[PDB]
């Protein structure tokens, strides 16, 4: 018959093996349980609600010595397969989730050697809770990490570590999320940059605890902002290099002030479309947001100073006198410093004739005024416009994750490239 | 019946269901695995998640549940919970927020041979990659990739019930077509252990998107705004209304792009032809108000200061009309009046030749824009 | 056979995890009850809920779970699964969801002494009473009660978990330095426990951990408050512009209906409780109101621009006022018949032209008036949503 | 208490894994009766249908039976459902993987050995859109009902008889039922089915079908898009009225009414079906006021382009003047120059005032040809929905009424 | 406890949770059913569903469970796992998305009589019909109808513990006030079974909604646009600037009924009143572009192509204008030279005879706008009243 059952009935049954029970010869010893993750793929960045669900097969290993058998006596049997409701496991959970999951999703079956070597490599959905800086956006690159932690167990009894892959020669600590090149679909709008991996130990707490030791996995994603490049940003500007314009139309036709507020409109229809797409924090403002508002002040000064152009334009010698200096200065300096371009009856005609074409030249003089304030307006304000946008997509183009994971950390871990 | 609880009682008196159910540890129990796709729940482009309704199909052999039909009584078949047999560990290996195997745990058919039939059902939201260029004119090839978690072959075997996944009782999705389903077996071997080949399926299934909900509902508002933004040109400069036409089509245009933001997918991997198509409306009606405010102002040129230039007078008021068919003390203060109105009636005819020059032009660039974006997917 | 398998055996021989540890009977079992926020989540006002990822510290002594560490080899410690030993079910008791226990369970750190420690994990949805009067610069006060659902204070009794020192005692949540996720939107300012006892039932013992956490409101200040602040200065500018534009109706109706817009966009923040009205709604009424009243005046002011002598006759009283009253306290201070024509309609000119000064005036009045209330309803309206601190004094 | 040892002999040797048969070849008849207690939601974004069904399963389990005489008098024993065996009837048709049903009650197993299960349920059936007439629809989506693991040659599935007749229905309580609010129930048949394309070996050969044609209530889209929608759309007919005089805001009146359209637009596609099998009877009502506004404003600006034309821009010819005004049945020298001006001013107004004569002539003409496509359009869309009402039988072929 | 231990071995010994706890099978079990609200969850009108949080308190006898307490050292109460003992299968017989019966199985506190006195917890999301059409002054009664499920009268009698469902401890739900709430035993008798009683308990309450919330965020914007329409009449015709108020106003309770749309429940049972509302203003603004729009027509009416009729000079000239008291109303070459100035001054003269024509329209048109504006104005005031007026003199 199967020798696989002869062999089971012997470790679990014969032998007694206590399911419950830390598997070491004493209780003084510690056990080493060496895990690492791989990510199958990064399903979501949900930023309105700060959560990272991903898909993540966790690889544990260890050694169990109840767990081993003389392989020539059974038949050779090399490897073994047991359920883990059979077999001690670490309950190794991811401590930030969100969501109250805690746990893996299969339970798959653990492989079992002579030896007494375990490998476990349970899939699971995790939905952590990593915040989201959001001073960038939608030019921005987030820092989420995954912390695993044995809940179960203090630093005394059980030691995280990470695996150790063994290259030509010498064994050497895998310090990434290993990443399968061929089976890995890239997400929308956010691509793996760094993903490194380390063990973290506080030495501010006691090591009979649970908060001694952590293993963290880090991912460096970089949003693909393409969607808003198309949608929210190139419209937005386009809209605000309109109001720019509203200096240029003729005073005459009475849409100067309509063509600029409607451009705020729009600019509050694209202020509401931006509002419901980011978390409500208050680290700072989007670049988005900053920017938003930024033009938003500009049109609304726009708006103003087509207001004030608009009054010069309709002072009347009946209402207003122009005085000396303010014609002199504008009619002398603006144009060149721009470069602009019975008988009774008779005589009462003559005289209302006269009267009329002065008022007439200090309605046009006015006018010039008018005239001469909105393209100084319009020099003054379009450059500032421009600069403005330019800059401040510039500087968030410019925005790149750092070429080193860690701070002070030289190693840029990389599969390409391990250590020891 | 007595015979039947007799027969059941004896199967798994002393069977362990965790445990191989082959003879001899070196050998491999064969399994061969079916699909039928009940009904496409869902595809969601931002996540690329496809929810699928399905059905597996595992068919194998335990020689421990073996017995002679003679001596129950003519008992041929019975129905066992899955809970109580040995099981394969089928997990969907493009999982994405749903269970990666089988959970719901339904029973199982068994013959008096052991040849167990198993017939779960199962929602898979299998994470295949969504190509999103040629939206919502798009064909998504979607796979979903099934094989054994823990064991490998020689331990046990995966094989395909047939080339085709089973799409007979496939309720119509009624948002896409399935144009093509195939299932693909495949070895792959790793150089760390060159004789235990390592055996999946994948199923594959190409589906056309049916575009009619799309079309009315994000390009035919773009085509009239798109129609409408060409339009104002024939609007005379005289009517105070031009501008207003121009920035009330912007305004209409906003809102309809907080309609698509709204309906189409927020996706990153490439801008969808329908998006394409909005930014080239948006552009359309950009230029067509620069455009305007460019003609306004010269329509409110004053001859008093600006001295129209002899080549432009020339060019546009010798030949353009030409190509046309369808257009044209008190004593001293009168006649300088309508001397300046005469060279301000000039302007104004200018502004008239070119807001028809440029009318023209825009519809023919409306017309063109709207067929060079669409046509290219549109030959099927 | 590791001797820890023995220890099991012999503890658990007749251990019944059914009842309370109770050397002899009538005695209670005292319990110590601490928190470990390791995250506050989040804090929805649309349900008036908390969810919160925390760490209950349970301490208890249980008599039955006592050996000699010499008769072992020096095991002073044991971990056990805790469905394995007797527990307290200390849940929370004001959650929003249905869930009242943990979802961790992690094991229980079992002393030779008998003191059984537990650090079970969750995520906590407690119910908040969300005082949405000065939202979204208010400071709101969530609670979460903590007591066991079955056993009244005759048979357990409940404390303050001890610190790290046992000659303490922790009266507050206590935050992890590390391993601690601050929140962004969300400032805790008081963190204290109290066990409060109520008067007319003698047996409700429980230990009670309340956050005083402060909104930090600059997402909706650069949202909503901005917007509505240029919004109102439109509304001033209104009144500036000439009535012969035509533009003042196209600008006052406009900015209403960015009002509007902006009062869309904020639909889908403000808390839908009605005990009183938000801070920033009533900023939005007030704004709405005052956009409102000047599109009426920008009507008033073109109506009275337009008015002339064969339709209208100025009145003594307002040729009294507005011509001689205001203008000091505004700095305004302004071939047979063809003549005889020429004269009537100079003559019908002059009269619309005072008319039009009317108008004027009248405009710049409601220029400084509608600046002066603007002003003055922004400011109070500000000072008193600033003047909303938490108390320094927790109330514990 | 002796149901105590009555039920301790019942389960002695009771095995829940097996399927009552008192021999070979021994089809065990299960009837079912649906009794729909409120019809919570049909979402028609997810094509969903969450319904909230006592579903009554009656059948004989021969293990389960005992001499009344014996004991004192007990004939009518209940016995919780988790230690019995259950024919494992099933909703097929969920489109969520909830197959099982949500309570789990007692089973009450009577003196012969029959078994009249009882559990109350919450199903997500799946409910295919008929979105050609939305909002004025009607839908008929069915739950399917069949056994998850037994076939036709195990179990037998069929309705059950009440009075000697099959209740071929849903049952829904007269008194004890509220009205969904948004649906009304018109037809509840019932049916059992087969595939006739599987064997009788096959788990799937037979099945029950209840039926739901429900129709949906409007009095909501109506009154807050519907309405709202054709009193926005009928100002564009003033446009004709208003004056083109650069001030009379005719293109200002005609595009800000295409706006607001757009704004119910966006209104409608939040809450409009994605089917994308055929296009809503309102969204065909918004593409075609959307098209007629379009075509009001290109009207719009061909009136105001005719009335503001000048000798100098647009010559006005002979035949077009012709046409438009017959088919419409329905120091000495200083004073000199003075005068010849005056002359020529007063010419060109002339002039002008035929062009804006003829703008008076379209503009009348246009405005009537406009109403009546309007109102025409409006109401054959808002009268086909109208006249769309549920078949007078719940099967076409079938002359009977299947209500009770 | 030892004591304990041995008395929960004791008493579970020959113990069927199957069974129905009961001397002879003749006889019935009397549970006492009461029901405390702790807090209301949530109210959905769009499925009628109302979720709230509650905790059940049965009472029974057991004689199975019955100790003799001196001798196991006096133990008088102890708590036993809800899922060791037999218990009544209560239902919730309107249940709509929610859990049928009890879930959470809590423990439960059992004497030495054999009384078992057990206090779960549950949301109940009770399907009941929801009366919108005094939305949001709106009063709904909500039921909740629990049963025994599988038994019967003569079986299982279940009865209710007071007159009223406990709110001792109801949390205040700010955004409904409970009214009144009662509760009722129901026997009903079916003619198969004349003498089989089937017993339930349904409890109702009575929740007036609170209704501040929906009274500022809607009918006050509501009550604005509904103002500034009838404004636009007193906008002179002169200025260009009153299709654009009226459209512009128009496209503000367009966005505004967007903002409707999110806000109010979306059902078909009834109009709610606040819809009706809504409504009247829609087709107020829309008779008002229809009026203004005539009155525009009337303006800009030509004097030479169309001659003035005599009703309407009649009506609107000195009759209209006259009542209206309040108003500001009014009530070869060288005899060519020669020839050419008498040809202006004829050119002049029919120009002001013609001007003279059109202002007579004008005034005509101004005359209609202010009885337009008057009458609007009144209508405006009175709509409101009548439709708001319903409910609040109820209410007082
Ligand atoms: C012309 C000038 C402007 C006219 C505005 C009035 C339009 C009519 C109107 O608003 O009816 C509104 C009511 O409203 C009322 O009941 C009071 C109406 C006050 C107007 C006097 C709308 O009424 P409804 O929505 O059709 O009510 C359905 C009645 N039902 C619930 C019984 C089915």
């Amino acid at each position: 018959v199967n020798e696989e059952e002869r062999l089971i009935n012997d470790l679990l049954i014969v032998n007694k093996y206590n399911k419950h029970v830390r598997p070491v010869k004493h209780n003084n010893e510690v056990v080493n349980i060496a895990l690492s993750l791989t990510l199958s793929n990064l399903i979501s960045l949900k930023e309105t609600d700060e959560t990272l669900t991903s898909n993540v097969w966790m690889d544990h290993a260890w050694y169990d010595h109840r767990l081993t058998w003389n392989a020539s006596e059974y038949s050779d049997i090399s490897i073994l397969r047991l359920p883990p409701e059979l077999v001690w496991i670490p309950d190794i959970v991811l401590q930030n989730n969100n969501d109250g999951q805690y746990h893996v999703a299969y339970f798959c079956n653990v492989l079992v050697r002579p030896n007494g070597y375990v490998t476990w490599l349970p899939p699971a959905i995790f939905r952590s809770s990593c915040p989201i800086n959001v001073l960038y956006f939608p030019f921005d690159w987030q820092n989420c990490s995954l912390k695993f932690t044995a809940l179960n167990y203090d630093a005394n009894e059980i030691t995280m570590d990470l695996m150790t892959d063994t290259i030509d020669g010498k064994d050497y600590p895998i310090e990434w999320i290993i990443i399968d090149p061929e089976a890995f679909t890239e997400n929308g709008e956010w691509e793996i940059i760094h993903k490194p991996a380390k063990k973290n130990i506080y030495p501010d707490k006691f090591p009979n605890g649970t908060n001694y030791q952590d293993v963290t996995f880090y991912l460096i994603i970089r949003r693909k902002p393409l969607f808003y490049v198309i949608n929210f940003i190139t419209p937005c500007v386009l809209i605000s290099f309109l109001a720019s314009l509203a200096f240029y139309l003729p005073a005459e036709s009475g849409e100067k002030m309509s063509t600029a507020i409607s451009v705020l409109l729009a600019q509050a229809v694209f202020l509401l479309l931006t509002s419901q797409r980011l978390p409500e924090t208050a680290l700072a403002v989007p670049l988005i947001g900053k920017y938003l508002m930024f033009i938003m002040s500009l049109v609304t000064g726009v708006i103003v100073n087509c207001g004030i152009v608009l009054n010069f334009h309709f002072r009347t010698p009946s209402t207003h006198v122009l005085s000396t200096r303010v014609k002199q200065i504008f009619l002398e300096k603006l144009p060149r410093i721009l470069h602009m371009s019975g008988i009774d009856s008779t005589n009462y005609i003559v005289k209302q004739i006269k009267e009329k074409n002065a008022y007439d030249e200090e309605v046009g003089n006015w006018n010039l005024v008018g005239q001469t304030i909105d393209r100084l307006s319009m020099f003054i304000i379009t450059p500032v416009m421009v600069l403005g946008t330019i800059f401040i997509f510039v500087m968030g183009n410019f925005n790149h994750p750092p070429a080193k994971p860690f701070e002070g950390d030289p190693f840029d871990y990389s599969s390409d490239h391990p250590r020891c | 019946s007595e015979h039947e609880t007799r027969l059941v009682a004896n199967l798994l008196e002393n069977y362990n269901k965790v445990i191989r159910p082959v003879e001899h540890h070196t050998h491999f129990v064969d399994i061969t695995v079916g699909l039928q796709l009940i009904q496409l729940i869902s595809v969601d482009e931002v996540n690329q998640i496809v929810e699928t309704n399905v059905r597996l199909r595992q068919q194998w052999i335990d020689v421990r549940l073996r017995w002679n039909p003679a001596d129950y009584g003519g008992i041929k078949k019975i129905r066992l919970p899955s809970d109580d047999v040995w099981l394969p560990d089928l997990v969907l290996y493009n999982n994405a927020d749903g269970d990666f195997a089988i959970v719901h745990m339904t029973k199982l058919l068994l013959d008096y041979t052991g040849k167990i039939m198993w017939t779960p059902p199962a929602i898979f939201k299998s994470y295949c990659e969504i190509i999103v260029t040629h939206f919502p004119f798009d064909q998504q090839n979607c796979t979903m990739k099934l094989g054994i978690w823990t064991y490998d072959g020689t331990k046990v075997s995966i094989s395909p019930e047939s080339d085709r996944p089973d799409l007979s009782t496939f309720m119509e999705s009624g948002e896409w077509v399935m144009k093509d389903y195939r299932g693909w077996k495949h070895w792959v071997y790793y150089t760390c252990c060159p004789d235990t080949p390592y055996l999946d399926i994948t199923y594959h299934f190409i589906m056309q998107r049916i575009p009619l909900y799309f079309v009315v509902n994000v390009i035919i508002p773009c085509l009239l705004f798109s129609f409408l933004t060409g339009l104002v040109f024939y609007l005379p400069t005289d009517s105070g209304e031009k501008m207003t036409l121009s920035i009330s089509v912007l305004l209409s245009l906003t809102v309809f792009l907080l309609v698509i933001v709204e309906l189409i997918p927020s996706t990153s991997s490439a801008v969808p032809l329908i998006g394409k198509y909005m930014l080239f409306t948006m552009i359309f009606v950009i230029s067509s108000i620069i455009i305007t405010v460019v003609v306004i102002n010269t329509h409110h040129r004053s001859p008093s200061t600006h001295t129209m230039p002899q080549w432009v007078r020339k060019i546009f008021i010798d030949t353009i009309p030409n190509v046309m068919f369808f257009s044209t003390y008190i004593a001293e203060h009168m006649k300088s009046d309508e001397e300046s109105s005469n060279a301000a009636e000039e302007w104004k005819y200018v502004a008239m030749v070119i807001d028809h020059i440029l009318l023209c032009v825009f519809m023919l660039i409306c017309i063109i824009g709207t067929v060079s974006v669409f046509a290219g997917r549109l030959i099927e | 056979s590791v001797m820890e398998d023995t220890l099991l055996s012999v503890l658990f021989e007749t251990y019944n995890p059914k009842v309370r540890p109770a050397q002899t009977v009538g005695d209670k079992v005292t319990v110590r009850v601490g928190l470990t926020l390791t995250n506050l989540l989040i804090l929805n006002e649309k349900i008036e809920e908390m969810t919160t990822n925390v760490f209950l510290n349970l301490a208890w002594t249980d008599y039955r779970l006592q050996w000699d560490p010499a008769a072992y080899e020096g095991i002073k410690d044991l971990r056990i699964p805790s469905s394995d030993v007797w527990q307290p079910d200390i849940v929370l008791m004001n959650n929003n969801d249905g869930s009242f226990e943990i979802t961790l369970h992690v094991n229980v750190l079992v002393q030779h002494t008998g003191a059984v420690s537990w650090q079970p994990s969750a995520i906590y949805r407690s119910s908040c009473t969300i005082k949405v009067m000065y939202f979204p610069f208010d400071w709101q006060n969530c609670t979460m009660v903590f007591k066991s659902y079955t056993y009244d204070t005759s048979e357990v009794t409940l404390q303050h978990a001890l610190d790290a020192k046992g000659e303490r005692e922790v009266k507050e949540i206590v935050i992890n330095k590390d391993a601690f996720t601050e929140n962004g939107q969300w400032s805790i300012e008081h963190k204290p426990s109290r066990k409060n006892w109520r008067s007319d039932d003698p047996s409700y013992e429980d230990v009670t951990f309340y956050l005083i956490i402060q909104r930090k409101p600059l997402f909706y200040i650069v949202y909503t408050i901005i917007p509505c602040i240029l919004i109102s200065i439109l509304a001033i500018l209104v009144f500036y512009l000439p009535p012969d534009a035509g533009e003042k109706m196209s600008l006052s109706i406009s900015a209403l209906l960015a009002v509007t817009v902006f009062l869309l966009l904020l639909a889908d923040k403000v808390p839908e409780t009605s005990l009183s009205v938000p801070i920033i709604i009533r900023y939005l009424m007030f704004i709405m109101i005052l956009v409102a009243f000047s599109v009426i005046l920008s009507v008033v002011v073109l109506n009275l621009h337009h008015r002339s002598p064969n339709t209208h006759t100025m009145p003594n009283w307002i040729r009294q006022i507005f011509i001689e009253t205001l203008p000091p306290f505004l700095w305004i201070q302004r071939i047979k018949y063809i003549a005889e024509q020429l004269e009537s309609a100079s003559e019908f000119d002059d009269l619309k032209k005072d008319w039009q000064y009317v108008a004027m005036v009248a405009d710049r009045l409601f220029l400084y008036v509608f600046f002066v209330i603007c002003s003055i309803g922004t400011f109070s309206i500000f000072l008193d949503a600033s003047h909303n601190v938490p108390p320094d004094n927790p109330f514990a | 208490n002796e149901e105590g040892r009555l039920i301790e002999k019942l389960l002695g040797d009771y095995d829940k894994r097996i399927i009552p048969a008192k021999t070979l070849d021994h089809i065990i008849d299960v009837t079912l009766k649906l009794t729909l207690t409120n019809l919570i939601s049909l979402n028609e974004k997810e094509e969903a249908l969450t319904t909230n069904v006592w579903i009554e399963i009656q059948w004989n389990d021969y293990r389960l039976s005992w001499n009344t005489s014996e004991y004192e008098g007990i004939d009518l024993v209940r016995i919780p459902s988790e230690l019995l065996w259950l024919p494992d009837v099933v909703l097929e048709n969920n489109v969520d993987g909830q197959f099982e049903v949500a309570y789990y009650a007692n089973v009450l197993v009577y003196n012969d050995g029959s078994m009249y299960w009882l559990p109350p349920a919450i199903y997500r059936s799946t409910c295919p859109i008929a979105v050609t007439y939305f909002p004025f629809d009607w839908q008929n989506c069915s739950l399917v009902f069949r056994s998850q693991t037994y076939n036709a040659h195990e179990v037998n599935l069929q309705l059950s008889a009440e009075e000697g007749e099959a209740v071929e229905w849903i049952h829904i309580d007269p008194e004890d039922f509220t009205e969904n609010g948004e649906w009304t129930i018109r037809h509840r048949p019932a049916k059992k089915n087969y595939n006739w394309q599987l064997t009788k070996d096959d788990t799937d050969f037979q099945e029950i079908i209840f039926f739901l044609i429900i129709q949906r209530k409007p009095l909501f889209y109506i009154i807050n898009i519907i309405a709202p929608c054709v009193l926005i759309s009928s100002l564009v007919v003033l446009v004709y009225f208003l004056p083109a005089q650069a001030g009379g805001q005719k293109c200002t009146l005609s595009i800000s009414v295409l706006l607001a359209q757009t704004i119910f637009l966006f209104l409608i596609a939040q809450k409009v079906p994605e089917t994308s099998l055929n296009v809503p009877l309102i969204g065909k009502y918004l593409i075609f006021v959307m098209f007629v506004s379009m075509l009001i404003v290109m009207n719009c600006v061909i009136v105001l382009n005719v009335s503001l034309r000048t000798p100098n821009t647009h010559s006005l010819s002979e035949k077009i003047k012709h046409l438009f005004l017959g088919f419409l049945p329905k120091c000495v020298e200083a004073c000199n120059f003075i005068a010849k001006s005056t002359k020529e001013q007063n010419d060109s107004g002339s002039e002008n005032e035929n062009w804006v004569l003829i703008g008076k002539v379209i503009d009348k003409a246009c405005f009537w040809i406009a109403l009546l496509l309007f109102s025409i359009g409006t109401l054959a869309i808002f009268l086909t929905g109208h006249f769309n009402q549920v078949p007078e039988f719940p099967f076409p072929g079938d002359p009977r009424k299947y209500v009770p």
